[PDB]
């Protein structure tokens, strides 16, 4: 339904769809990555994500890909995350 | 003579090739030098017999066996084979 | 009636009805099937199978089945022990190439290697 | 449709037929090959598609007890039509 | 009290089995493992030299009077040396009870004929020896039963095809039935229908 | 049937027919498969 | 004693290690315990439920996938509480199930069906409507019907642990968890074919067997696979004379339970291009139909009429031990020894005189036992991937360090970059080379080479240079002189016996004398061509496709393939594995040693053997490592090689020595069986478009 | 080693016995090949006799010795007696079957078979 569990690539959500973080979202999560230790830093996915979403308001699949690759995670593993916590906007 | 293949087989752990490995380890290097585009072929296996086969030319073998010999008595019968 | 000195092995051929061919010619097979991994069961892989040889199989012209002349195409006896089947086939004279049984090996497994600090067992996928 | 050979024998729906070389064709020899004109493919293309408010439809055939299991179809994918896999049915969401 | 169960009656068990501790202690020399089963039914299993002694007690003796042989069978268990099981069922009217009697036997190895004392065991004898093979002694008339006139081989044995080893058809050239190898226009499929879980945890084999 | 007919459906046939053994329009059997196994096509030219 | 402990099992007691679970105590036992997401292999995950038990004197049931064993602990298997709580989740899972059984290609052989009727019950009180889940599409080979998942995660912990990828996962929550990826995304590595022999409800199945059969009708057939010298172990099922699928068996030496997509989709290639007739030439020189009698008459007249260094043999990689022992003594009672193969080895040295220099000596289960692996010259991952998947279960497992000289790849693990030319082999061994402190501080090192690195000219220099490296490696760390170092991967399957029984590798020794009557067994790479050849060069083919060698043919014996017939292939360790009929050869197609039987008999000559065990004792003649079928026989003479290729004034050429398989496009296509694969062709027609 | 004998604690007594069996065989041919109307000599069937009997003649055990004879006295019985007809009688000599070649190239040049 409404909550699909699927992403079938539009003109508004795709890879190419145009997300960045700015300056100052990169060193709070700079920092946010910091609160974990050295090792686990895959752990700030669900902050920065809804970081990324407070900037974006809402998240696109190129958002999701961008968390990963700043935290080097493969972004399935982001995937997960967004589609399993409601506070995430995926549209 | 027509000589083209020596292969040589013995086991890895028992006494009777045991006169095959001190060979190998001693003189195998020098003899390969030696003869350096003969095969010489060593496939050793478990629990088998040792021998020597000379297979000569047109596809005829010979076999001596090993069982319980030194290493002298295995160069003397790989250079019977050699020479012939 | 008392006892008497065969001292000899044991054949059977003669008081079968089995042709020369299908005894001469003959190889069967003893092993333990093996465990299909469409499924995880392993209440097949008890029991020691005897096999023969495959044979050819040709379409018939008529309809396209399957044909055969091979009786034993679908023989498959079953022994409880690896001895038991040597000696069936001895007995009726065939020959037989043995495969030893196949049982996995003890593995250790803890659920706390999925969560780990330093190594690599961490998982990423709960 | 019944699309005849090089030799006219007539394909079936299987796509077979004997090759003009083939002597297996001396059984049709003042004699016919039994074939079925009704193609099942063509004629359960020629239905046309059930149109559905819920995005989750049951299939029993028909006639209930007289049909296949009941299989529920999922309808999210608005390009693509649901198929039952018993009868060759397509279902589609209404209001995508 | 459920309706898909069977009934199960203790006091017919106990009947049997205080019969078969009769049996044992009357007949030690023959017998072997008696046993009882959950429906109600005495194995009592000997050696073969007491085939003939037993049967005759049972038939004559008085608290045991199994004068009618319903069936007498061989089992064909490749794996066991002693492969055929022959195996005596027997009635008594006057107790309205059965009782099931076994040996072992081999392709080599023969036993004694009953005839002397059930006479409904000729046929049953030579159909056993049609079938698998096992010889009798001290028989009337043994031969074969119900194999063809000229058949090699004995089909109940589990190393027996289905189909044999031959077939017959007829021929213009000799003007005769004749027998051929076998040839088969559909080949006989062999299913794998054994269920990988084990179904019956009570019967499990111990490794 | 005159009261209770039977159900109309396109494929059903309009025109029964009797046993047809011994004549043409009889039934042969064949194999409705295809081939299962493909022989190597040899080139037209040769290696020269 | 030694930290084992007394635990019951319905009074039954065993002795089990500590971390031991209840699940494997059970089977100690010989109690085999419900399962849908324990595999034996992947990581711990306690979703399904199914396996719980119930613990004497203990209020709620343990799952035995899980938990522990203590001591004391007696586990009740069949007690009530066990049997109501499997009969409670067979009631879950087949709540949401769809009725779809007989379209299932997982029917009878569905683990749901047969653990509902031996552990749950008969009925159904759901009275309401099922779910359904929009069908993915993750590639040709995997077909996805998510509506008979039961989510038991067995794909992703698969994905995850073993192939490397981290592309599955479970999206969503709830009764509406969707296994799968969020976007289209093709899930095409090479050991994705197993996914579907872990998923027990068929909603990941074969695309290519899909509905072709049901697993009764098959009859199952033990033999291995050739397109890799791994000699993975596999069940070949048949259906009324035809090949339906290749199925994986059980060897935790090898294949524990996997095989490439290569060995299992690749055999619809059995069914296409195919040599079923004795083929000949005409007066016109085109290739006409023949007959047996014929086409071994002209053979044998040519093969009369010419002696040694005129004749030659050439074997292909799908070739078995008793064609080629066939062949070398045909040649050899004509006087010829130019029996060479189309994979290049060094014989300068020692050669194929010492089998400790062509071998695996660490056996595959020896990476288990090691601390460090160097990598040259090969991409194990599209080369032999069972033996990349165990280096993989090292690196996860043992902590494995790895590192590779060569070109940069994936791996699906991490890994030490050195460089890319062999020059860090000489730095690597006069001991300048960072990864010297690693080497150094190492227990149980294992260096193992490529053939491809070996096919390039310097192959016989990359030798000498890590037979250098490998002596002064034995000398520093102190191996404990049964630890074997020098390794070498094969990627052809013939190799190894080949160069058991003589046959001088490589197609040298051709170029250098070329001959007048050519036999071209198997070989359809390409490596001779008539243009390297005299003019008027009578050449035969023997084969099973009509790929390369048989249009440059002057005649055609077509021969068998491995599912035809019975034959020894061993792998890079020496392990002989036989192969089993399950069909006979196609047409007047025959097994190949047969047709060289006959050719000779034909001809003047005649071979001894007329059957197979005369055959088989004639390998055990020639190498008696050819018979010991399943074992792997040691060999403890590389010092004495060693002191041999020390004098060889060959060096390196500095060029980055690359593989040939640098991506998965270059995998699925090498032999001619996968050639003639419409299947692999569709996969690379998948990868190469994204 | 140790067994018990059906009848002959040795193999000469089993000798003795197929030998009455060898002689029951070579009298009764010709009562059988006129009786049964057969259209072969009385030469023929006692060639026929001696190579059935050859066929055994591998055989050391007495058991299997013993048995052997009592199949063919069996056998005998059922052709003294005309329980079975001509055409059992010349299903011995394989009028029809056509005779494999134990020529290895011929078995390889018709079919796979070894
Ligand atoms: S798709 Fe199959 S293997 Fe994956 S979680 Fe579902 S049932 Fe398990
Ligand atoms: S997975 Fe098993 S239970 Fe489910 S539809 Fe397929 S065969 Fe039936
Ligand atoms: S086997 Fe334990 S929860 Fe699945
Ligand atoms: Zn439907």
């Amino acid at each position: 339904g409404g909550a699909l569990f699927v992403h079938r690539d539009t003109p508004e959500n795709n890879p190419d769809t145009p997300f960045d973080f700015t300056p100052e979202n990169y060193k709070r999560i700079e920092a946010i990555v910091k609160n974990y230790p050295e090792g686990h830093q895959a752990a700030a996915v669900l902050p920065v994500l809804d970081l990324a979403q407070r900037q974006n308001g809402w998240l696109p699949i190129s958002a999701m890909n961008k968390v990963a690759e700043v935290l080097q995670v493969p972004p399935m593993r982001v995937y997960e995350v967004a589609t399993f916590y409601t506070m995430y906007n995926r549209k | 003579l027509g000589l083209r293949e020596i292969r040589v087989h013995l086991c890895q752990r028992s006494p009777g090739s045991q006169g095959v490995r001190d060979f190998i380890v001693q003189r195998y290097v020098e003899l390969k030098k030696a003869h350096p585009n003969l095969p010489i072929l060593i496939r050793e296996c478990s629990e088998v017999q040792p021998k020597l086969w000379a297979r000569y030319a047109f596809g005829q073998e010979k076999t001596v066996s090993l069982n319980n010999l030194s290493a002298d008595e295995v160069t003397r019968a790989m250079q019977n084979v050699l020479s012939g | 009636t008392q006892l008497i000195t065969v001292d000899e092995k044991l054949d059977i051929t003669t008081l079968t009805g089995v042709p020369e061919e299908h005894i001469k010619t003959r190889k069967v097979r003893i092993f333990v099937p093996a465990r299909n991994n469409m499924q995880s069961g392993v209440n097949n892989t008890k029991k020691w199978k005897m096999e023969f040889d495959t044979r050819e199989r040709w379409e018939n012209p008529l309809m396209g089945w399957a044909s055969t002349a091979d009786p034993l195409s679908n023989m498959v006896l079953t022994f409880s022990a690896k001895e038991d089947a040597i000696a069936f086939a001895e007995k009726n004279g065939w020959s037989y190439d043995v495969e030893e049984k196949k049982v996995p090996k003890p593995k250790s497994k803890s659920y706390g290697a999925n969560f780990s600090w330093n190594k690599r067992t961490r998982v990423s996928t709960k | 449709g019944v699309q005849v050979s090089p030799s006219g024998e007539k394909i079936t729906h299987t796509g077979q037929v004997y090759d003009e070389k083939d002597y297996r064709r001396v059984r049709f020899v003042d004699r016919q090959k039994e074939v079925n004109e009704n193609f099942a493919i063509d004629l359960i293309a020629q239905q046309p598609v059930n149109e559905v408010e819920h995005r989750i439809i049951a299939c029993d055939g028909g006639g209930g007890a007289l049909g296949h299991p009941k299989v529920y179809i999922n309808l999210d994918k608005e390009t693509k039509t649901g198929t039952c896999g018993y009868c060759g049915l397509q279902f589609k969401q209404h209001h995508h | 009290k459920r309706p898909t169960v069977r009934p199960r009656s203790d006091v017919t068990h106990k009947q049997l089995s205080a019969f078969g501790e009769y049996v044992a202690e009357i007949l030690p020399k023959y017998v072997q493992q008696v046993q009882v089963s959950c429906l109600d039914e005495l194995e009592i299993c000997i050696h073969p030299d007491g085939v003939i002694p037993t049967l005759t007690f049972l038939r004559d003796h008085t608290n045991a009077q199994f004068k009618s042989l319903a069936d007498l069978t061989a089992v064909d268990v490749p794996t066991r040396q002693n492969r055929f099981e022959i195996v005596y069922n027997l009635l008594s009217l006057r107790f309205n009870s059965r009782i099931r009697v076994k040996t072992y036997a081999d392709e080599l190895t023969p036993i004694d004929s009953i005839v002397s004392v059930h006479i409904a065991a000729n046929w049953y004898e030579r159909e056993v020896w049609d079938m698998f093979g096992v010889f009798f002694f001290n028989h009337p008339d043994l031969r074969r039963i119900l194999t063809d006139y000229g058949f090699e081989g004995h089909p109940f044995r589990k190393d027996f095809p289905l189909t044999g080893y031959v077939e017959l058809r007829y021929d213009d050239e000799v003007k005769r039935v004749v027998a051929e190898p076998v040839e088969l226009a559909q080949e006989f499929r062999k299913f794998d229908l054994n269920s990988p879980w084990e179904a019956f945890p009570a019967y499990r084999q111990p490794p | 049937p005159t009261t209770n007919p039977p159900t109309a459906r396109k494929f059903i046939w309009t025109n029964h027919k009797f046993n047809v053994s011994a004549t043409p329009e009889q039934y042969v059997p064949y194999s409705t498969t295809r081939k299962k196994i493909h022989e190597w096509v040899p080139p037209s030219t040769p290696y020269k | 004693a030694s930290n084992l402990i007394e635990v019951f099992v319905d009074g039954q007691s065993v002795m089990v290690e500590p971390g031991t679970t209840v699940l494997q105590a059970c089977e100690k036992v010989g109690m085999q315990i419900p399962r849908f997401c324990y595999h034996e292999r992947l990581s711990v995950a306690g979703n399904c439920r199914m396996c719980l038990v119930e613990i004497e004197k203990a209020p709620k049931v343990v799952a035995a996938c899980a938990m522990p064993v203590m001591k004391g602990w007696n586990i009740l298997t069949n007690s009530e509480k066990s049997k109501k709580a499997r009969e409670g989740v067979m009631e879950f899972l087949l709540a949401n199930h769809p009725l779809d059984c007989p379209i299932c290609d997982q029917g009878g052989e569905c683990d749901l069906q047969d653990q509902s009727m031996m552990f749950g019950s008969d009925r159904s009180r759901f009275l309401e409507g099922k779910r359904a889940v929009e069908d993915k599409n993750i590639g040709p080979l995997v077909k996805t019907i998510m509506t008979r998942c039961i989510q038991c995660t067995r794909c992703i912990r698969f994905a995850s642990e073993i192939a490397g990828v981290d592309d599955l996962g479970t999206t969503g929550r709830g009764n509406d968890m969707q296994v799968g990826t969020y976007i289209e995304k093709m899930f095409m590595s090479e050991l994705s074919g197993n996914v579907i022999d872990i998923c027990p409800v068929g909603a990941l199945t074969s695309k290519p067997y899909a509905f072709t059969a049901r697993p009764w009708e098959t009859r199952k057939t033990e033999s291995i696979d050739v397109m890799d010298a791994v000699g993975s172990n596999i069940v070949v099922s048949t259906r009324t004379g035809e090949v339906m699928r290749i199925l994986p068996r059980m060897h935790e030496d090898i294949n524990e339970e996997w095989i490439s997509d290569k060995t299992r989709f690749a055999y619809d290639g059995l069914k296409r291009q195919r040599l079923t007739e004795p083929m000949v030439r005409n007066e016109k020189g085109l290739l006409t139909y023949t007959s047996w009698e014929d086409a071994l008459s002209r053979v044998a007249g040519m093969l009369q009429n010419f002696e040694g260094n005129a004749v030659a043999a050439i074997a292909g990689g799908l070739v078995d031990a008793e064609a080629l022992v066939a062949l070398k003594d045909l040649l050899n009672k004509v006087d010829s020894d130019n029996l060479c193969t189309e994979e290049i080895f060094p014989t300068e040295g020692a050669g194929t005189d010492l089998r400790s220099n062509y071998l695996l000596n660490t056996t595959i289960a020896g990476v288990e036992e090691a601390d460090v692996v160097l990598l040259v010259g090969t991409n194990p991952r599209f080369e032999a991937p069972l033996f990349n998947a165990r280096i993989r279960k090292s690196w996860l497992h043992n902590d494995l360090k790895v590192a590779l000289i060569g070109s940069p790849v994936d791996l699906t693990y991490r890994y030490d970059h050195l460089g890319d030319s062999p020059k860090i082999l000489q730095d690597i061994a006069s001991g300048r080379h960072s990864f010297c402190e690693v080497l150094k501080d190492a227990k149980k090192p294992m260096v193992v080479l490529g053939s491809s690195a070996l096919q390039r000219d310097d192959g016989a220099a990359i030798l000498v240079a890590v037979s250098n490296m490998v002596q002064k490696i034995r000398v520093t760390t102190g191996v404990a002189a049964e630890w074997k170092v020098m390794n070498i991967l094969h990627r052809i399957a013939s190799q190894v016996a080949a160069l058991d029984l003589g046959y001088k590798p490589g197609v040298e020794a051709i170029r250098k004398n070329p001959p007048k009557m050519l036999f071209l067994l198997g070989a359809d790479g390409g490596c001779i061509t008539r243009q390297d050849l005299p003019k008027d060069c009578f050449i035969v083919y023997q084969g099973h496709h009509g790929d390369v060698g048989a249009p440059m043919a002057d005649v055609i014996l077509p021969g068998a393939a491995y599912t035809e017939k019975s034959a020894t292939y061993v792998n890079t360790e020496g392990r002989a594995q036989q192969t089993k009929v399950a069909v006979t050869p196609p047409g007047l197609a025959r097994e190949d040693w047969k047709i060289i039987r006959a050719l000779s008999e034909i001809a003047g000559i005649t071979l001894p053997y007329d059957t197979l065990d005369q055959v088989r004792n004639r390998l055990e003649e020639v190498s008696p490592n050819l018979v010991r079928y399943d074992d792997i026989e040691e060999t403890n003479y590389f010092q004495q090689a060693s002191e041999l290729a020390k004098l060889v004034n060959q060096e390196v050429l500095a060029d980055p020595l690359v593989p040939p398989q640098l991506t998965i496009k270059d995998f699925y296509m090498t032999d001619s069986i996968s050639r003639a694969s419409q299947t692999m062709a569709k996969c690379v027609k998948a990868v190469t478009e994204g | 080693t140790s067994v018990k004998p059906i009848f002959s604690r040795d193999l000469n007594e089993a000798k003795r016995r197929v030998r009455e069996l060898y002689r029951a065989w070579y009298r009764e041919v010709p009562n059988t090949v006129h009786l049964m109307q057969l259209d072969i000599t009385v030469k023929q069937g006692r060639d026929k006799v001696r190579e059935m009997f050859m066929k055994n003649a591998h055989v050391t055990d007495p058991r299997v010795v013993d048995l052997l004879v009592i199949k063919g006295k069996m056998e005998l019985q059922e052709t003294i007696k005309v329980w079975k007809q001509r055409t059992h009688v010349m299903r011995f000599f394989h009028e029809t079957e056509t005779p494999r070649p134990k020529d290895f190239l011929s078995k390889f040049y018709m079919g796979h078979d070894p």
